[PDB]
């Protein structure tokens, strides 16, 4: 009585009915996600519907901890948790999880070949830190960030989308098959940051492999002590691959790209954009860089931080649902 | 330097 339900494509949403005017705005693995208006609130969100939640013991992980993480991460720049709810009365019946969350306007996709100026440029990238940073402190690396999964306001607001693990966007670590750290995350700052600039993808490889090669052909070979940490397999490879002394950054970036700020931002780029995590600037350290930190503001940039059977996995997904 | 209020979408 309290819920009503609209068909969405293949799908039925039984939703509450605070939440009106439901139509589509795209989908992932995770299930299909509509924008809604909700009436208490008087604002617009987005709702997200869990596909196969225990299905199995994989989905049921996955449900669980997007759950929990999304009640404990609260911060300006990462998409807010607004409800949660199941329009089953009891456990027996449950079948169906429902997320509500904050409804931006778009997605990088589209942005970032509208060329920008310094102001917004340098604005959305404080903003990305600002929430990857805030993530970190949460014990969360996202790994994963490219422009598909950052949005966007029409004021200029910028949201990170979600928690993260196009190959584009991959560190080094996770192309080939090393450890990472923190500042692997910067990797993907700078390829976006990169492309807002050259109008297009630094590195578009058609594959795993081709992904490689173009990292090095513009870069250049990394080092002989960068090649040590590689494993005995894709060492071979990498190390068997022809050299490239790779480009200077004033001709991967020239002056022509650009609308005293033009040279920072590259000094900002060759200092993200290293395949070597040992050597590459970090989070914190980029917060500060000349060309980040005009907009700095302490309370946005530095704010305080097993195994189960499908009916256990059930139960604890509804326990996080009441 | 204000901040930004406006994006073109
Ligand atoms: C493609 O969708 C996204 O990128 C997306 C946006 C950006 C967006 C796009 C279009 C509208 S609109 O169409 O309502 C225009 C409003 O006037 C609003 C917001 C969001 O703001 C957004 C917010 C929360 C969410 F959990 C998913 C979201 N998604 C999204 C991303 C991947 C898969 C499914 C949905």
């Amino acid at each position: 009585n309290n819920f009503y339900s609209v068909e969405i494509g293949d799908s039925t949403f039984t939703v509450l009915k605070r939440y009106q005017n439901l139509k589509p705005i795209g989908s992932g693995a995770q299930g299909i996600v509509c924008a809604a208006y909700d009436a208490i609130l008087e604002r617009n969100v987005a709702i997200k519907k869990l596909s196969r939640p225990f299905q199995n013991q994989t989905h049921a992980k996955r449900a669980y901890r997007e759950l929990v993480l999304m009640k404990c991460v609260n911060h300006k720049n990462i998409i807010g948790l607004l409800n949660v709810f199941t329009p089953q009365k009891s456990l027996e019946e449950f079948q169906d999880v429902y997320i509500v969350m904050e409804l931006m306007d778009a997605n990088l996709c589209q942005v970032i070949q509208m060329e920008l100026d310094h102001e917004r440029m340098s604005y959305l990238l404080y903003q990305m830190l600002c929430g990857i940073k805030h993530l970190h402190s949460a014990g969360i690396i996202h790994r994963d960030l490219k422009p598909s999964n950052i949005v966007v306001k029409s004021d200029c607001t910028l949201k990170i989308l979600d928690f993260g693990l196009t190959r584009y966007y991959r560190a080094p670590e996770v192309i080939l098959g090393m450890g990472y750290k923190e500042n692997v995350d910067i990797w993907s700052v700078g390829c976006i940051m990169g492309e807002m600039i050259k109008g297009g993808v630094l590195f578009p490889g058609t594959d795993h492999i081709d992904q490689w090669n173009k990292v090095i052909e513009q870069l250049g070979t990394p080092c002989p002590e960068f090649m040590k940490k590689l494993q005995p397999t894709v060492r071979t490879y990498v190390e068997n691959r022809p050299k490239y002394a790779g480009y200077s950054f004033e001709k991967l970036f020239p002056d022509v790209l650009f609308p005293l700020k033009a040279s920072q931002a590259r000094d900002l780029l060759s200092k993200m954009l290293v395949i070597d995590a040992s050597k590459r600037i970090s989070v914190d350290e980029a917060l500060q860089h000349p060309y980040i930190n005009v907009w700095y503001d302490p309370s946005e940039a530095e704010a305080p931080p097993r195994e189960h059977t499908i009916e256990e996995w059930k139960e604890l997904i509804y326990k996080e649902v009441m | 330097p204000k901040r930004p209020t406006t994006l073109n979408l």
